[PDB]
């Protein structure tokens, strides 16, 4: 579940990301954006799984997704 | 490098798949997980770059969600 | 709608197509070079907006190079 | 050539973009703008023509190359 990405996750993901200081509000709005791009990249990488007949998500599968 | 604790990251993997399959079975390679992670965090890490151009281009040095918001609302 | 007269942009596209081919004579399906235009126009328009966006944010109501030139980082 | 890009085209289009009021220099940049585009568009029109053994650049080359 979301809320099992941390504060401190958020902040180092930040701070590679060049950031300095950050809102408090940043942490939910994080959240929220990793939770759609996960829902859309999985949704992809599964309906890919699933249209070549397997059931075992591969890494080119995510890959495609990514594309 | 993964700034993100694998299992965590893994079990909202999961709750994601299977609330998108909601009862169709699939198997995820370990190194599908681990791809699937680094995507999500270089995505998250660019994100948060373009986001910080942003504010500095406000003046500011505290990134607020519009930061965020006006950077993928540009990306599309 | 075309805000930039066919003519002037025709022979711009000739040009740039000419300084890459370079002697190697190809024909433009007028429908090609309309199609051209349609997507350069609104192409420009979507900037336009975008780096709009990036000026209302910083405050201003004046669109500056650095506006459009950040609207074009963030997109890649 | 791309002087004959006009200034009252550049800002119908700003117009047209909801753009308000400009910077003299956005003429300039405009322009910047639109070579490169139209550089990396026809390029690969052209390319695709080419490909396909046609000396005659078609709507669908086109469309392939913003694809």
């Amino acid at each position: 579940n979301i809320q099992g990405i941390t504060k401190p996750a958020i902040r180092r993901l930040a701070r590679r990301g060049g950031v300095k200081r950050i809102s408090g509000l940043i942490y939910e709005e994080t959240r929220g954006v990793l939770k759609v791009f996960l829902e859309n990249v999985i949704r992809d990488a599964v309906t890919y799984t699933e249209h070549a007949k397997r059931k075992t998500v591969t890494a080119m599968d995510v890959v495609y997704a990514l594309k | 490098h993964l700034l993100i604790r694998k299992l965590p990251f893994s079990r909202l993997a999961r709750e994601i798949c299977v609330k998108f399959t909601r009862g169709v079975d699939f198997n995820w390679q370990a190194q599908a997980l681990l791809a699937l992670q680094e995507a999500a965090e270089a995505f998250l890490v660019h994100l948060f770059e373009d986001a910080y151009l942003l504010t500095l281009h406000a003046g500011r040095v505290t990134l607020f969600p519009k930061d965020v918001q006006l950077a993928r609302r540009i990306r599309g």
